[PDB]
DNA sequence: AAAAAAA
DNA sequence: AAAAAA
């Protein structure tokens, strides 16, 4: 019915947070999957300390988290999810040693060990993703106020470390900031900062984003870019009969990845560093493939954010 | 705020999309 | 009457493949390439291991690859290939020892060794350029990560070490860098992105690309370029009747408000004309004309 | 828009 | 084309 990595992730937050977790909800969602990955990843309080390598100021943070008292049943999280009484034991019993490795637990051969920890591995690039769609987002309607250039603007999202080794093609930051500095190896992946991911309710569901789902434009621009992009993909929703809330999607952006425009010399001929550039911008267009077929809808040269902004004034 | 317009999807990037013209 | 050259390549995909080896498909052949050309290096399952110098992790890395099982007969590699039971004899007695210098080899005087370090040598090359051109034919219709600028483009392609060794003036790469940042003379060689290699299916019989052969057009767009050069080489390409995917060549390119008017050199039957450009890659125009 | 590595 | 040889 469903994939692993989605089946763990319904069984992870259900043996969380018991009934209060509402699977129809993205901000829920969100907050659940926040929470888990600071679970996954040692970040709460009580759990290991991370000292491998760590200076003396961060190992004075985890120290602090680890006397820490771990959290209480029935907490609040985020706005209305509760912390089950049989969370702590989940907590043992699926989260991995803190410095487990693949090549360790393979050494060791033990099979539901090996299934455990490719659970934490599906379950961790399930809640980046879902990280990744609610920093979009979020995006949409407050700025960063780190972003200030189109360089600044050119490694969004700007999310931890974790979040990079998950899903380096999806996150942005530092982190991705120092892999393309540094040396390209044949898996260096580049940041896709307009890749396509559905929902939080659509992507722990399995449902795949597509022509004709009823959504909201906010996540629908969410899902397909982020704050700064582009005013013209609005052009990918519209809505349902008597407005309302909930739109439909009539078509999805074409080239969310992999747009080069380089000519290299050859033959006598010259570079070319920009086919675009080699002249007015606001006369793009971008090819937004509908159910009936593409069509190529002129650039509104605005951002996103400022469309919304203006459409809500 | 920011007037910023990413490239994306083939569009070229706008530095200030006031500006444009 | 094939050359040496392309002689012990088939008898190496031979002995190597038996009859799963189809010697008319481009994929079937670059696949037999790659595991022949990891063969001679040494690269496979349950060969030596490179611990002469390597660091605390290469030598980790080399000494599990030595450990691991070794490929057996039956194992598919690829889509179309099955190893057979000759295999691991031809890899015991053609491929030279790890490390063998052909220096010991003349010193000996052994003839036959000389003979093995030579095709050993000549199989290497065939191997990388078949390596370039399946190299060229990914990169018609997907780019590397590595390929965002035109200072990244100037390297394609990103080839291994050993593929640099074996074909310096064809691949590109870490290496290509290495040696262009570093001292040059008589025996460095110069990257030739467009050299024209002909497609596999005609290299491994020596049939040298030329005008009137049927090809598909990313056939010949991997022949003689690759997926960021300009889109007007397109125009060397020409459909049949009905086109079904295959065409033939009609011309093969020169030297192997204006910047937008300049002109490409094209050999076609009758002399050189002179083709206006295009100005998008053939990747951007493959991408454009595809639906 | 699969899997294996892994401040 | 022969030689060389992270």
């Amino acid at each position: 019915e469903l994939p692993r990595n989605l089946e763990v992730f319904n069984e992870a937050c259900g043996h969380v947070f018991g009934s209060s977790f509402n699977r129809e909800d993205n901000s829920v969602i969100s907050d659940a999957a926040a929470f888990l990955f600071k679970m996954h990843t040692h970040s709460l309080d009580g759990q290991e300390a991370k000292v491998l390598r760590a200076s003396e100021k961060k190992r004075e943070r985890e120290n602090a988290k680890k006397s820490r008292k771990a959290p209480e049943a029935g907490m609040r999280v985020g706005r209305s999810l509760i912390l089950t009484s049989r969370w702590t034991e989940y907590c043992a019993t699926c989260v991995p040693a803190l410095g487990s490795k693949m090549k360790v637990i393979k050494a060791s051969g033990d099979a539901a060990m090996i299934q455990m920890m490719k659970d934490h591995n599906s379950l961790l690039r399930v809640c980046v993703r879902i990280e990744v769609w609610k920093a979009r987002y979020v995006s949409l309607v407050a700025l960063d106020e780190r972003i200030q250039t189109l360089e600044d603007a050119q490694w969004f999202p700007y999310l931890s470390g974790d979040s990079y080794r998950a899903c380096p093609g999806l996150v942005g930051g530092y982190f991705a900031k120092k892999a393309a500095a540094g040396e390209r190896g044949k898996n260096y992946k580049k940041l896709n900062q307009t890749a396509i991911i559905p929902p939080p309710r659509f992507l722990i569901i399995g449902h795949r984003l597509q022509i004709g789902d009823q959504v909201t434009l906010r996540e629908l621009l969410a899902s397909i870019a982020w704050g700064l992009c582009d005013g013209v993909l609005a052009e990918c929703w519209s809505p349902s009969q008597g407005d309302g809330s909930i739109g439909v999607v009539v078509g999805l952006p074409l080239q969310a990845t992999g747009s080069c425009f380089l000519v290299v010399a050859s033959h006598g001929l010259s570079a070319i560093a920009d086919s675009r550039i080699e002249t007015n911008l606001l006369e793009e267009c971008i090819a937004i493939q509908k159910q009936d077929g593409v069509i190529k809808c002129k650039r509104s040269g605005k951002s996103l954010y400022h469309c919304l902004k203006e459409t809500a004034g | 705020s920011c007037f910023l317009v990413v490239a994306s999807h083939g569009l070229s990037a706008i530095a200030d999309s006031r500006i444009e013209g």
